C-alpha cells in the first residue's frame, strides 16, 4: 500500500497473508480475505504459479511474533473458470482457497463480511485498501499491515478514455487514482473495505494497477468486484 | 496493466501482464 499508514493491529481481522514456501521459510506474496473458517478469497493470479501456499490469519507484522497469528496450509484451490492469466483485463480475477484445517475465530481472526449480490457503489464511496504490499515503487514489502483511504471511482469515470478505458469492466471496482495512494505489489488478493450503513464490507479483491506504476494519476487501483461473484463463491463452497 | 502480487523473477516473461522483472529480482 502506497501512501497509507500502519493499521491498528488486528483492526482488519479478516485480512490474511498468502505466502509460498521459500527455501526453509515462507514468503508473503498476496493478501486475501477469510470468508469461512476454512475458506479464503483471493485473486486468481495469486495462484497462477503452482507453488506451496499457506495462509496466516491474525497477522500484523510479517517478521515478528505478534502472538495473534495462526498458520494453516492451503489444501485445495478453486480458480474461476473464466480466469485467463494472459488477460487480467478480461476480469474473473478471483479464487477460493480451502484451508487444511479450520482456523479458530477470535478477536484477531474474523470472517469477512461480503456485500449483497450485485451491489455497486456510488462514485467517491469511502473505502480502505489494506495489505503488506510495497509502500513505494521498487520498495520492499511493508513489515506491518498498512491501510490507505481509497475512495471509489465509478465505472463511468473509470472506464472513460482518460482513465482505464475499456480495460476496466463493470465486474471490477476502481478506487484511488490520485497519483499518491494505491495498492502495490504484495497487495493482490487483498480486500478493499468499504463502509456501508455502519459496516465495512469487502467489495473488492485487489487485482492490478498501471504498467506505469502503482500510484499513477488517473490509473486507480483495480479490484475484482466481489458482489459480482456471490453466487460463484456460494457454488464453490456448497460444492464442498 | 501490472498485477499486484509480490513474486521473485529472473526475467520479464516470469512476470504477469505488463509487469517487468526489476533488478532486485521481483516483479513490478
Ligand atoms: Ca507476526
Amino acid at each position: 500500500v502506497v501512501g497509507g499508514t500502519e493499521a491498528q493491529r488486528n483492526s482488519w481481522p479478516s485480512q490474511i497473508s498468502l505466502q509460498y514456501r521459500s527455501g526453509s521459510s515462507w514468503a508473503h506474496t498476496c493478501g486475501g480475505t477469510l470468508i469461512r473458517q476454512n475458506w479464503v478469497m483471493t485473486a486468481a493470479h495469486c495462484v497462477d504459479r503452482e507453488l506451496t501456499f499457506r495462509v496466516v490469519v491474525g497477522e500484523h507484522n510479517l517478521n515478528q511474533n505478534d502472538g495473534t497469528e495462526q498458520y494453516v496450509g492451503v489444501q485445495k484451490i478453486v480458480v474461476h473458470p473464466y480466469w485467463n492469466t494472459d488477460d487480467v483485463a478480461a476480469g474473473y480475477d478471483i479464487a477460493l482457497l480451502r484451508l487444511a484445517q479450520s482456523v479458530t475465530l477470535n478477536s484477531y481472526v474474523q470472517l469477512g463480511v461480503l456485500p449483497r449480490a450485485g451491489t455497486i457503489l456510488a462514485n467517491n464511496s469511502p473505502c480502505y485498501i489494506t495489505g503488506w504490499g510495497l509502500t513505494r515503487t521498487n520498495g520492499q514489502l511493508a513489515q506491518t499491515l498498512q491501510q490507505a483511504y481509497l475512495p471509489t471511482v465509478d465505472y463511468a469515470i473509470c472506464s472513460s478514455s482518460s482513465y482505464w478505458g475499456s480495460t476496466v469492466k463493470n465486474s471490477m471496482v476502481c478506487a484511488g487514482g490520485d497519483g499518491v495512494r494505491s495498492g502495490c505489489q504484495g497487495d493482490s488478493g487483498g480486500p478493499l473495505h468499504c463502509l456501508v450503513n455502519g459496516q465495512y464490507a469487502v467489495h473488492g479483491v485487489t487485482s492490478f494497477v498501471s504498467r506505469l506504476g502503482c500510484n499513477v494519476t488517473r490509473k486507480p487501483t483495480v479490484f475484482t468486484r466481489v458482489s459480482a461473484y456471490i453466487s460463484w463463491i456460494n457454488n464453490v463452497i456448497a460444492s464442498n | 496493466p501490472c498485477t499486484l502480487e509480490y513474486m521473485r523473477c529472473k526475467q520479464d516473461s516470469d512476470c504477469l501482464a505488463g509487469c517487468v522483472c526489476g533488478p532486485n529480482g521481483f516483479c513490478g
